[PDB]
């Protein structure tokens, strides 16, 4: 059904096979989904380091599963602002595989003891993705499970 | 805060240095710190990066010459280097990126010329 | 890849009157860029980053703002102590990152 | 045809050296080229030799310690050392083979002393 | 019995140097020889033993950057040392063992600075 | 793992009295043992090993005698050229071998 | 493996006469055989190889035939500029390859 429908960017798979999917059995078959920039669709792979891969979600080496990304500039994209996407910048230390962090507490940058003003030397972590229908294929939104 | 570099001088061709970026008032491992080139009258140019995690990108024309490394012991970052005569002949900086674009702090410069 | 282009390159500007400066991207761009400012001899400093932020230190003077590919700068006040060179950036992917692109020179 | 040669100067034991060989009227890509060394007040030896394929063959005298190179980008050969009291204190040459025996086109000599 | 010693200078932090210890009187490849290291105005320090078998043990601080040599050609013994600014500011000694603990033949230093 | 210290640090002594130094060991030590004299500038030479032994080309004017933790030397005659420097020593186990411990300053 | 030798290594010749040299080679030899001129302080320059056959920019005055075992080279006129060093090689097998052997030294 995945074909039929919705046009593909990135059908990518890892120890399984496109056609083969179908006459094979599985006790689990998860589903994670969420909006990457174009040109970090790719950090979306075994292994990998970078801005999402390392911070925010990052996928096992031996990997049994598919990734799906396809554009989605007609439909997720505002007409002049999409701030509500947000990725992590800023982390003490990479993730284990198939881990998730949802804390928005001010980073510490220094020695000096960290308030809860952001100021400077303390940073929300959180950054906002800046979606516009004239940007380029690049910066355009994509969506990923 | 203060970014204060040390190392440089002259090296010949083919030789090696390394150079200390010595930050007093921001944690090396944890901010988001690189090295940035400027060769005498020209623009600016990136070499090396070093984010919090184990993680290091490094740009094309010092690739595979060119090592950074991070010691918390002494809060400073090191960059080491095995030189050519057209790859390293510039002042080397030294900054914190605030807001994942924009380096801030940016140190004093150190002359490496290769000759 | 993108390219980061300056249009002005030098310019002359008097002291009376004010200064616009231009960068340009190709293959559009994000609202994520930073601008320098660098005396001759001394390590560049930042004067504005992200969509006209403004910056702690930076003067009130000093005020750049725009959207999408076309990108600028302006100075409102009578320049007393003369500005030399100008840069851009913007973070870009893995291979490339930090890219500069060439400078501006702006003098009496 | 000129090949004029650059880099040298004093390296200490246990240092290292590169030294290129610029070459203009012929290709360093399809000619025998080779690398002659003279101790002062002696006579001559021979260091290396490199091939038009993916040939190297060195002396006794100079192998595991000092590593070829060509770069068919800027039309050069380049020559890497690791430096020993006894095993490099000489003017370097390099020349071109004619006919499988005879080097013609010498180029001046680098001065390269350890101390 | 004499021990001059010979290299030193001054090298730039992250180089590299290599010394020699010329030993008239005694076998180098039979007798227990080590390295003291004395920074200006301090204690002495120990960096290295070579015993006649193919042994070698090293000091906390020199490990993983120094490597001894010994030649028996020239009845000489050579350091090899990977410099670091902290690692390496102090004159350098050169010993033999009589009784397993005491060293009488000292060499006269030689000063390895790094800057 | 064992520490050597040296209790008498600087020293001041005349050219009339004698001079007693003294070194100890942390957790007991072997009857093997040196000491060593260096005048500034000078590479250090071997004054005693081992327990007392007294080497060829050290004047009897020196005797160093002690067991077990405490050890100590001393000095008999009037010492013309005033000495300057001494220092401890014993081999050890694989990680530490040599540990020559805090040096001792004697002087007019 | 080969040795290359000469014969006369230092000489005395005036301008009006003639100078013969030779060197030899262990083992028999081919017919490839270069010889070159060395002024003091200069990048040696080849003078004639294989056999006989003189190079352009060498003069004929030079001339230097051989067979065999037995090589020589000899120059005819009264040599104005008196030159000052020669030598031989030939290539070898892959230990040695370029093997140039003693210097020759002539002069007034």
């Amino acid at each position: 059904v995945l074909y039929n429908f919705a046009p593909f960017f990135a059908f990518k798979c890892y120890g399984v096979s496109p056609t083969k999917l179908n006459d094979l059995c599985f006790t689990n078959v998860y589903a994670d989904s969420f909006v990457i920039r174009g040109n970090e669709v790719s950090q979306i792979a075994p292994g990998q380091t970078g801005n999402i891969a390392d911070y925010n979600y990052k996928l096992p080496d031996d990997f049994t599963g598919c990734v799906i990304a396809w554009n989605s500039n007609k439909l997720d994209s505002k007409v002049g602002g999409n701030y509500n996407y947000r990725y992590r910048l800023f982390r003490k230390s990479n993730l284990k595989p198939f881990e998730r962090d949802i804390s928005t507490e001010i980073y510490q940058a220094g020695n000096k003891p960290c308030n809860g003003v952001a100021g400077v030397n303390c940073y929300f972590p959180l950054q906002s993705y800046g979606f516009r229908p004239t940007y380029g294929v690049g910066h355009q939104p994509y969506r990923v499970v | 805060v203060q970014l204060v570099e040390s190392g440089g001088g002259l090296v010949q061709p083919g030789g090696s240095l390394r150079l200390s970026c010595a930050a007093s008032g921001l944690t090396v491992s944890s901010n988001y710190m690189n090295w940035v080139r400027q060769a005498p009258g020209k623009g600016l140019e990136w070499v090396s990066v070093f984010y919090p995690g184990g993680s290091t990108f490094y740009a094309d024309s010092v690739r595979g010459r060119f090592t950074i490394s991070r010691d918390n012991s002494k809060n400073t970052l090191y960059l080491q280097m095995n030189s050519l005569r057209a790859e390293d002949t510039a002042v080397y900086y030294c900054a914190r990126d605030h807001s994942g674009h924009a380096l801030d702090i940016w140190g004093q410069g150190t002359m490496v010329t290769v000759s | 890849d993108i390219q980061m282009t300056q249009s002005p390159s030098f310019l002359s500007a008097s002291v009376g009157d004010r200064v616009t400066i231009t960068c340009r991207a190709s293959q559009g761009i994000s609202s994520y860029l930073a601008w320098y400012q660098q005396k001759p001899g001394k390590a560049p400093k930042l004067l504005i980053y992200a969509a006209s932020t403004l910056q702690s230190g930076v003067p009130s003077r000093f005020s750049g703002s725009g959207s999408g590919t076309e990108f600028t700068l302006t100075i409102s006040s009578l320049q007393p102590e003369d500005f030399a060179t100008y840069y851009c950036q913007h973070l870009n992917s893995y291979p490339s990152m930090y890219t500069f692109g060439q400078g501006t020179k702006v003098d009496i």
